[PDB]
């Protein structure tokens, strides 16, 4: 099922059937909201905030506990990324391999992986430009 | 003779049950010597009682055809007739008790909202009834009490039930796990015996009137015969 | 506090007045639960029958205060069924129709939760709708499943069958 | 199909309601009409021909359904006219319908029979000839046969028979054998455990106590119903149950040890957990206070009084506290000086 | 190239029937699949079917009684006139009276005979026999 | 043979998380009591970060491939 | 104040026996159970009887 | 019991 | 003669040669291949359960008769 690869893996998360907060959770929703903003102010990506909020504080999911996703919680409090996190990391991976490719001009294997990453940026870049999350004039490098 | 006494286009839908009965109308004694009655139920939500002419005796010398019709609110799926008297029970979305002389169901039996797929009266203790559910369940009823008695849930569905003619308190179940299970009515926790030869779902089971053999029909295109004391078929047809 | 303060409705019913009196009595007896109970206030009460002949008290509540009730709901249910025995007391918020309906279901099943939902299609065309509940409080809910069916039918006009897997009933 | 039959039943019911207000219903032509409805209800060639049909026609029969439907309407209309206009409820006008009533009683469908029972209950007071009176005796026999086949008394037809059976005993001179009543009471006892749908049977139970017929089961009735008073939730059941049990007590003979146990129950039942159950006892206690022998009151003054003040002192329900205080108020003036 | 959910469900039912399986699990579900299975159930080509709610599309499980020869979805969903129905039947089916063409018409999804009975027509959805 | 509608409870526990009749999570949440201060913290069973006591800054668990290894001396309960 | 405390304050022993209905085991009826529970007990009581009846066939 | 009520 | 043979066969049923002929039936090919596959599954399931009991402290023993039952309402 992987694109750009032949792998058929099915590793993923299994959201529980119940969409209500766990009974054992006993922390105010507002107190949670103050916590996401603090981490984002510190520079953590929304994915990172969820991991910490899940690992050490008992926030099973942002939406179930607070009724709202981390993205809109941050956007309400003035915190939001320039570009979507998905596109953000893909750009760096394209940046990093280019830097290595600059130093090593014979690494033909890296040259290929750039094409796959580069093709993947376009497809994701197309989508966000379609939904107007990204300005139409935006272009990659 | 391998010929038909009569042929009827009884129902618009599928015939989902059939039983042969000797009705006892309150004011009329049917000439069972010259007539035999059969009762059919279908998913058209009707139960039609029929009369057929027969040549068993020649002490006479008609009225052959539909005799009475019972209307139902829901689709029917299983029917069987109390032996001692006329009353019969029909199993659809709810298992109902009917009387030949009452168009509406005389009384309602039901454990719960789960429907009943098949049923079978007892042959010796005539007041006891067994039924099968779509929730992989077997229920037991007692007309003298007019209530369900026991419920057991199995790993897979059971399609038919038959009572042992010689032992009033035993019955075998055709099941959908390639098996037939021989049960004791008084203690359903443990099955008396298990028959294992089949390779597809078992669809029906019957007891020899001698009580010493059971046959099981399967979806595997075969017929198997078992002894009541052994756990494997002695024959395949 | 007066019972009328508990009652949001301008013209309180006799049953509303009696249940509000029970509220304020638990408030007075409560040494620190009072702090939570005072902000809690209910919109109304309805009294609806069940097949077994018992009765259910459906308390209609505002959603943000429905949350606060849920935080304290179990104890209130217990002392209320003490003050009003022969009653299954239940707190339901007043509020797409599928959304509001399953929210009403979630309110009813509380404190327990719905393990799942099934709908069976028989051959004749009928449909059997069934809701699977967990076994946390299996005894208490088993004492009230008929009441839940009756309440959900009365409010939402649907026939449902409450079932608790992992137990044979 | 059955659903459309229900729809047709609803439409037929409405027509009857309109017939009630219709001025024609006051006319005598309607009986002639109802009588009209009553009597209205009761190969080598083929080897050459070309046949191109593939579907067989299903055997079916609805003519019976027509006759039952028309009979149900006619009986339903006939009862409405006689109830509303008394003069048509006379022996002369309804002689022609008696033979039809007997046919309908044997009619298969119970809905039409239920109507036949309803109209018959109207006519039990009405005088009749020799041949028109046997119907009442015969119908009494049939309803027992109805109770026979019925697995449970809690069926629409079953209750209506008891209603007729009660009215049969109450009015008609002839009375059934005690053994039959004993079995009927026997069948009523288990089904009575679900009083919600047993409303008619209580009137039949009220009928026997009204005539004070002696049966063994009737004592078992008294104990079960007394429980129903303080346990069943429907007010209507509590009201009727209160009458029969109270009626059973003040008439039927009982041993002195038995008397204390019932009065022992009621004082205990004043502490029943449910407020209505406590309330339902109060009317019974009050009935004793309102009407009872002074000697009976004197034996019970101390017992009742303090059970009353006790609830009046502590009660989760103010109304029961108010009622208990009231019953004391109507108690003390009647009490003897020593009491 | 992926297939429509209705097509996948029908292929699953066909394979389960021909392999001798007595019950088949269909995922994902849809209103269209439920109406299709309702029609088939009315004409007896399957038994009961049960719908499991997973907070996703959802799942179905269909008991099979073996009376199903074949089912299929027909595309492109070309329109058919009422008087035209007969012709189409004679082409899409084995014989004159065997099988039922299923049509999406203004009154819902239904077999072709009920469409004749109500004098309604529309596009064709698929065929069962 | 299995009834896909009504599978036995043991049989589901054997299947993959996403292959159950209704998919669900197999992880769970714990209370781990800090050795240093005796305070309790909620720690996800499969935590990907070295959870630390907020009051002690003491390591409670360490990330692994699967289940998080709880640091030695750290008493725990399932929540 | 339970009912017993009141009949104790009398301290007469002749009024107490006049209060005969008040001494003995409590006879207040217990609250009925929910319907589905009640029928389940009926079903069990029904199952036992059926077992006793068919046991006659055991010999 | 069926016999008694019969008479 | 026929009754004599019936008793005679019952007596020597446990024999090898009499078994080989008496239990021999010609089943369709599809029913067979189910049996060989169904046998290989059954043997392995035993072998895995046998390997379990070597290292598992608490594995109860469940009779085949009590396997199909999930539960009963009225316990005794
Ligand atoms: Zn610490």
């Amino acid at each position: 099922g992987r694109m750009h690869s032949a792998g058929k893996g099915i590793s993923s998360s299994a959201i529980p059937y119940s969409r209500n907060a766990p009974a054992w959770f006993k922390l105010s929703s507002e107190s949670v909201i103050e916590q996401i903003v603090k981490y984002a102010r510190k520079g953590l990506t929304p994915s990172q905030i969820g991991v910490l909020l899940r690992d050490a504080h008992g926030v099973t999911q942002a939406r179930v506990i607070t009724g709202n996703k981390i993205m809109r919680i941050l956007k309400s409090n003035g915190l939001a990324p320039e570009i979507p996190e998905d596109l953000y990391y893909l750009i760096k991976k394209a940046v990093s391999v280019r830097k290595h490719l600059e130093r090593n001009r014979k690494d033909k294997d890296a040259k290929f992986r750039l094409i796959l990453i580069e093709s993947r940026i376009h497809r994701l870049a197309r989508y966000y430009r379609t939904v107007a999350v990204l300005p139409p004039n935006w272009k990659y490098e | 003779t391998r010929e038909e006494f009569v042929s009827f286009k009884a129902h618009y839908g599928l015939v989902t049950g059939l039983c042969v009965t000797q009705p006892r109308f309150h004011d009329k004694k049917p000439d069972l010597k010259s007539q035999n009655f059969m009762l059919s139920c279908s998913d058209d939500k009707t139960v039609k009682l029929w009369s057929i002419n027969v040549d068993d005796y020649s002490n006479k010398n008609n009225e052959e055809g539909l005799i009475r019709t019972f209307d139902g609110e829901s689709a029917f799926q299983g029917i069987d007739s109390h032996r001692e008297n006329s009353t019969f029970a029909t199993g659809g979305a709810k298992i109902h008790l009917w009387d030949v002389n009452r168009l509406k169901p005389v009384s309602d039996l039901s454990w719960g909202a789960d429907n009943i797929t098949s049923l079978k009266f007892n042959q010796n203790e005539t007041d006891i009834l067994a039924s099968t559910g779509s929730d992989n369940s077997i229920v037991l009823y007692d007309l003298r009490t007019n209530s369900p008695t026991q419920k057991i849930v199995q790993t897979m569905r059971t399609n038919a039930i038959c009572w042992n003619p010689m032992e009033a308190f035993n019955f075998v179940t055709a099941n959908e796990d390639h098996n037939a299970y021989y049960y004791d009515m008084r203690n359903l926790s443990r099955s008396l015996n298990v028959f294992k030869d089949h390779v597809s779902a078992v669809m029906d089971v019957d007891f020899s009137p001698t009580g010493d053999e059971i046959v099981t029909g399967s979806y595997d295109k075969s017929i198997r015969i078992y002894k009541t004391n052994h756990g494997h078929s002695r024959e395949i047809y | 506090s007066a019972p009328q303060a508990k009652i949001l409705s301008q013209a309180p019913t006799e049953l509303e007045l009696q249940v509000a009196q029970a509220f304020v009595e638990l408030e007075n007896s409560s040494p620190e639960l009072k702090a939570e109970l005072r902000p809690l206030q209910f919109k109304s009460i309805r009294e609806i029958d069940v097949a077994g002949g018992k009765k259910a008290l459906a308390i209609f509540v505002p959603v943000p205060s429905l949350a606060g009730f849920h935080k304290v709901q179990t104890k209130l249910t217990r002392e209320l069924e003490k003050k009003f025995q022969d009653r299954h007391v239940i707190f339901l918020a007043e509020r797409t129709l599928t959304a509001v309906h399953d929210k009403i279901l979630e309110d009813l099943v509380f404190p327990t939760e719905i393990v799942g939902k099934r709908v069976r299609y028989l051959v004749g065309g009928n449909k059997i709708q069934k809701v699977l509940l967990d076994s946390k409080d299996v005894q208490q809910i088993d004492y009230k499943l008929e009441s839940f069916q009756a309440v959900y039918n009365k409010l939402t006009g649907k026939q449902i069958v409450f079932e608790i897997p992992s137990e044979t009933h | 199909n059955l659903r459309n039959q229900n729809k047709l039943s609803e439409l037929l019911r409405r027509y009857l309601l309109g017939l009630n207000h219709n001025s024609d219903s006051e006319s005598e032509s309607i009986l002639k009409f109802c009588h009209q409805l009553f009597q209205e209800s009761e190969e080598k060639e083929d080897f050459f021909l070309v046949n191109l049909e593939s579907k067989s026609y299903t055997i079916n029969s609805n003519s019976l359904l027509l006759n039952s439907t028309l009979q149900k309407f006619a009986l339903d209309l006939l009862r409405n006219v006689i109830t509303r206009h008394r003069s048509f409820l006379t022996v002369s006008h309804l002689e022609g319908f008696i033979p039809f009533l007997r046919d309908s009683l044997l009619s298969e469908n119970e809905g039409v029979v239920i109507s036949t029972l309803r109209i018959l209950i109207t006519l039990i007071r009405l005088d009749f000839s020799d041949e028109s009176s046997e119907i009442f005796k015969n119908c009494a026999r049939k309803v027992l046969n109805i109770i026979k086949v019925s697995p449970s008394t809690s069926s629409e037809l079953c209750q209506m028979g008891l209603k007729f059976l009660s009215a049969f005993i109450r009015h008609t001179d002839s009375t059934l054998k005690d053994t039959a009543l004993s079995y009927v009471l026997g069948r009523v006892l288990p089904d009575l455990n679900e009083p919600s749908r047993q409303g008619l049977a209580f009137n039949f139970l009220k009928a026997l106590v009204s005539k004070h017929i002696m049966l063994p089961e009737l004592y078992d009735i008294a104990d079960t119903t007394r429980e129903i008073m303080v346990t069943n939730h429907s007010k209507e059941i509590r009201d009727v149950s209160r009458s029969v049990y109270y009626q059973f007590l003040m008439e039927y003979d009982q041993s002195k040890g038995r008397l204390e146990k019932q009065f022992k129950f009621m004082v205990d039942n004043l502490q029943y957990p449910t407020e209505s159950g406590r309330q339902s006892v109060m009317e019974l206690i009050n009935l004793i206070i309102t009407k009872a022998n002074p000697a009976l009151l004197s034996k019970l003054s101390s017992s009742f009084f303090l059970a009353l003040v006790n609830v009046s002192f502590n009660d989760d329900a103010p109304r029961c506290r108010e009622m208990a205080s009231v019953l004391i108020s109507t108690m003390l003036p009647k009490l003897e000086n020593k009491d | 190239t992926r297939s429509s959910v209705l097509a996948d469900a029908l292929n699953a039912i066909n394979n389960a029937e021909k392999t001798g399986k007595r019950q088949v699990l269909i995922r994902p579900s849809s209103k269209v699949i439920i109406k299709f299975l309702q029609v088939m159930q009315k004409h007896g080509y399957i038994g009961e079917f049960e719908y499991i709610d997973d907070h996703r599309s959802g799942k179905i499980v269909v008991q099979l009684n073996g009376r199903l020869n074949k089912c299929g979805v027909i595309s492109p969903r070309f329109n058919v006139k009422i008087g035209d129905i007969e012709k189409w039947t004679a082409n899409l089916l084995p014989a004159r009276q065997f099988g039922y063409v299923i049509l999406t018409t203004s009154a819902g999804i239904m077999d072709h005979e009920e469409a004749r009975r109500k004098h309604v027509s529309g596009k064709i959805l698929g065929f069962v026999y | 043979v299995q009834d896909l509608l009504h599978p036995t409870a043991a049989s589901e526990a054997r299947k993959h998380k996403l292959k159950t009749l209704v998919q669900g999570p197999r992880s769970y949440f714990l209370d781990v009591k800090c050795p240093g201060c005796l305070n309790i913290t909620t720690v996800f069973s499969h935590a990907q970060t070295a959870v630390t006591c907020e009051s002690c800054s003491t390591i409670l668990c360490t990330p692994t491939g699967g289940k998080a290894k709880l640091s030695e001396g750290t008493s725990f309960r399932r929540k | 104040l339970s009912l017993t405390d009141m009949m104790n304050v009398i301290d007469d022993r002749q009024v107490i026996e006049n209060a005969n209905l008040l001494k003995g085991k409590s006879s207040t009826y217990e609250v009925p159970l929910p319907q589905r529970i009640q029928q389940r007990h009926d079903r069990k009581a029904a199952y036992e009887i059926s077992r006793q009846e068919v046991s006659k066939w055991n010999d | 019991a069926k016999d008694m009520i019969k008479h | 003669k026929l009754e004599y043979d019936e008793k005679l066969k019952e007596r020597f049923r446990h024999m090898p040669e009499i078994k080989r002929i008496s239990r021999h039936r010609h089943v369709p090919q599809v029913i067979k291949k189910a049996q060989e596959i169904k046998n290989i599954e059954l043997s392995s399931i035993k072998r895995r359960e046998a390997n379990e009991r070597r290292t598992r402290k608490d594995m109860p023993y469940i009779s085949e008769r009590k396997k199909q039952i999930v539960g009963t309402v009225h316990k005794y």
